[PDB]
C-alpha cells in the first residue's frame, strides 16, 4: 500500500516519497533524478548497505516505513 | 579563481559542525599562525566489510586559486597500494577530474567519501600503477592478502 | 659528438656509422643516473631495430650495454624504469602528457632480447608480462614482436 | 500506473540557498546548522590534524554505539 521513504543524498539533500509496495523502485529512482536534474545513471541508490536493483520493490526489501535510502554520485577509477 | 577561500572557509565550518564518522579533514596552517585553506590533511577510514577495513589512510588535498572551478588534487601520504593510485600517491578518480566527472557542486565530504568507495572498487580496466594492476590480475587471493596487510599497517 | 646527433634523430644506419665503439659510445654518453633518461635512450636505440644481421646486433649490444650499466648501481630504481618505460610505450597512463611512440616493434624486440640477458632483474618479470598481455591497440599492431616477448617471458 | 509521490523535500532559507548559490554549493548545504540540535554562531578553529586523528582514538566505525 503506502510506506513513506527517506531518500538521503550525499550533500544534505533529503527527499521524502510515499510509494506503493507493488511499484518498481525504479519509479522512485527516476523521479529523484528528474526532480533533481541528473541523468538516471549519474547516481546510485543503496539500502541496508547493499545496492538497489532497478526492478526492486519493498516486495523484496521488506522496507517498513521511515526507511532510508542513500544516494552516491557515480564514479569509476582512473 | 573566484570564491575559493570563502567556500573552503565554509566547508571547514560545515565540516566541523557535521561530517562523516571516522573521517578527518583538518586544514594546515600558515606561518602567520592563521589557517591554511589551500592545503588540508585528510584521513579516510577503511570500510567495514571490505578487506580495507581497520586502517585509517591519510591523504593531503591541495586546492588551487580556481576552486571550486577545478577540482582539488589528492595524494595519499604515504602512497597506497591500489590499482588506481599513481606511484606518487595521487588518486586518479573520475569525480576528481576537471574535464570529466567533476562538477563544482561537489564538496570535500563527497570526495573523501568517494575516494573511500574507490578503495574497494578498483578500475583495473585502466590502471595507474603497474605494481598493483599486476598482482590484481596475477592473483586475487594475494591482492586481498596484500590489502588486509596495508590496512593493518595503518590501523589506529 | 656522433652519439649526440644520433640520439636527436635516430637511424638504423647512423647507429652503425659509429664503428664497433658505439655499443659503449652511447652506453656512456647517456646519463645512466635517472630512469627517465635511461628509458629515453633505450627506446631511441630500439626505434631502429631491423631483423637484419648486423643492425640488430648493433641495436642489441647498445641496449645490452646501456642497461648492463644502469641495472648495476644501486643508485637506480628498477621499478621506476619499468614504469616510465610502459608509460612511454603507451601501455600505462602517466600523470602527465607523454608522446606515445609510433611503433612498439623496435622496443618489443629490444625488450625481447633484454629479458633473456642475465643483467636483467628477474623481478620485473611479471610486471612486463602483465602490461604486454594488456589489451592495447599498438601492442597489437605487431603480433609477432609481442607473441615473441610473451613467449620469451612465459619462460623467464 | 505505479504511484510514487514526492511528499517532502528539505528546503533552506532564502539567505542560505542564496549563499550556497554564490559558493556553487548544493542548495541544501547550511542545513546542517539549520537543524535543532548543536548549532549557534561562535567557535574558533585551530586543532591540529594529528591531534584530531588521535582525538578519534577509538575505532573508526561507529557500529556498536
Amino acid at each position: 500500500e503506502y510506506i513513506k521513504l527517506k531518500v538521503i543524498g550525499q550533500d544534505s539533500s533529503e527527499i521524502h516519497f510515499k510509494v506503493k509496495m507493488t511499484t518498481h523502485l525504479k519509479k522512485l529512482k527516476e523521479s529523484y533524478c528528474q526532480r533533481q536534474g541528473v541523468p538516471m545513471n549519474s547516481l546510485r541508490f543503496l539500502f541496508e548497505g547493499q545496492r538497489i536493483a532497478d526492478n526492486h520493490t519493498p516486495k523484496e526489501l521488506g522496507m517498513e516505513e521511515e526507511d532510508v535510502i542513500e544516494v552516491y554520485q557515480e564514479q569509476t577509477g582512473g | 579563481s573566484g570564491i575559493a577561500l570563502s567556500r573552503l572557509a565554509q566547508e571547514r565550518k560545515a565540516w566541523r559542525k557535521d561530517h562523516p564518522f571516522g573521517f578527518v579533514a583538518v586544514p594546515t596552517k600558515n606561518p602567520d599562525g592563521t589557517m591554511n585553506l589551500m592545503n588540508w590533511e585528510c584521513a579516510i577510514p577503511g570500510k567495514k566489510g571490505t578487506p580495507w577495513e581497520g586502517g585509517l589512510f591519510k591523504l593531503r588535498m591541495l586546492f588551487k586559486d580556481d576552486y571550486p572551478s577545478s577540482p582539488p588534487k589528492c595524494k595519499f601520504e604515504p602512497p597506497l597500494f591500489h590499482p588506481n593510485v599513481y606511484p606518487s600517491g595521487t588518486v586518479c578518480l573520475s569525480i576528481l577530474e576537471e574535464d570529466k566527472d567533476w562538477r563544482p557542486a561537489i564538496t570535500i565530504k563527497q570526495i573523501l567519501l568517494g575516494i573511500q568507495e574507490l578503495l574497494n572498487e578498483p578500475n583495473i580496466q585502466d590502471p595507474a600503477q603497474a605494481e598493483a594492476y599486476t598482482i590484481y590480475c596475477q592473483n586475487r587471493v594475494e591482492y586481498e592478502k596484500r590489502v588486509r596487510a596495508q590496512a593493518k599497517k595503518f590501523a589506529p | 659528438a656522433d652519439v649526440s646527433t644520433f640520439l636527436a634523430f635516430p637511424s638504423p644506419e647512423k647507429l652503425l656509422r659509429l664503428g664497433p665503439k658505439s655499443s659503449v659510445l652511447i652506453a656512456q654518453q647517456t646519463d645512466t643516473s635517472d630512469p627517465e633518461k635511461v628509458v629515453s635512450a633505450f627506446l631511441k636505440v630500439s626505434s631502429v631495430f631491423k631483423d637484419e644481421a648486423t643492425v640488430r646486433m648493433a641495436v642489441q649490444d647498445a641496449v645490452d650495454a646501456l642497461m648492463q650499466k644502469a641495472f648495476n648501481s644501486s643508485s637506480f630504481n628498477s621499478n621506476t624504469f619499468l614504469t616510465r618505460l610502459l608509460v612511454h610505450m603507451g601501455l600505462l597512463k602517466s600523470e602527465d602528457k607523454v608522446k606515445a611512440i609510433a611503433n612498439l616493434y623496435g622496443p618489443l624486440m629490444a625488450l625481447n632480447h633484454m629479458v633473456q640477458q642475465d643483467y636483467f632483474p628477474k623481478a620485473l618479470a611479471p610486471l612486463l608480462l602483465a602490461f604486454v598481455t594488456k589489451p592495447n591497440s599498438a601492442l597489437e599492431s605487431c603480433s609477432f614482436a609481442r607473441h615473441s616477448l610473451l613467449q620469451t617471458l612465459y619462460k623467464v | 500506473s505505479l504511484d510514487v509521490l514526492i511528499v517532502y523535500e528539505l528546503t533552506p532559507t532564502a539567505e542560505q540557498k542564496a549563499l550556497a548559490t554564490k559558493l556553487k554549493l548544493p542548495p541544501t548545504f547550511f542545513c546542517y546548522k539549520n537543524r535543532p540540535d548543536y548549532v549557534s554562531e561562535e567557535e574558533e578553529d585551530d586543532e591540529d590534524f594529528e591531534t584530531a586523528v588521535k582525538k578519534l582514538n577509538g575505532k573508526l566505525y561507529l557500529d556498536g554505539s
